[PDB]
């Protein structure tokens, strides 16, 4: 009676544990991958991250400058 | 038979017909470095959320 009205079967806890373990393992793998990607992006500068501004080339004036040699 | 040019005439911007070829790289520039890959796509929700310590969202 106690088992029938207060508890469930073993398979429920078993499969809930499986799902929880899958989620946690995926999160750990993602954390490691994110750290490695951050290291590579900061070292190389070839990714979307750690982009530091340079002078906009639209500010340059392309006209004759009263002197032939610029 | 020379006629003196009038006011505002010697400061005109004229056109020149020359056979000298137009220089292609007068600045002697090198090759510009290639731009960054410029990733693009559809945004999907973050996998398992923020993934910050114990937060599940
Ligand atoms: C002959 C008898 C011998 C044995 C006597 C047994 C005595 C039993 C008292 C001990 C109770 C144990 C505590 C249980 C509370 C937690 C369990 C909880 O999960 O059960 C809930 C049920 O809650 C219970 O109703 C709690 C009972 C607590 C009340 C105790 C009775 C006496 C208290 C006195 C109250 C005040 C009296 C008035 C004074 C003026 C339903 O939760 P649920 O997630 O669905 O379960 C899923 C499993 N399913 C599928 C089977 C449903």
């Amino acid at each position: 009676w106690i088992a029938r009205t207060f508890y469930d079967g073993p398979e429920k806890n078993y499969e809930k544990t499986m799902a929880i373990l899958q989620i946690e393992a995926e999160k750990a793998e993602l954390r490691l991958k994110e750290l490695e990607v951050r290291r590579l992006m900061r070292a190389r500068g070839d990714g979307p991250w750690y982009q530091y501004p340079t002078i906009d080339k639209a500010l340059i004036d392309h006209s004759p400058k009263t002197t032939p040699d610029n | 038979g020379w006629v003196r040019p009038d006011l505002g005439e010697l400061s005109k911007v004229t056109k020149v017909k020359t056979d000298r070829p137009l220089p292609e790289n007068p600045y002697h520039s090198r090759a510009r470095p290639e731009p960054n890959p410029e990733a693009e796509g559809d945004l999907k929700p973050a996998k398992h959320g923020s993934r910050l310590f114990f937060w599940t969202m």
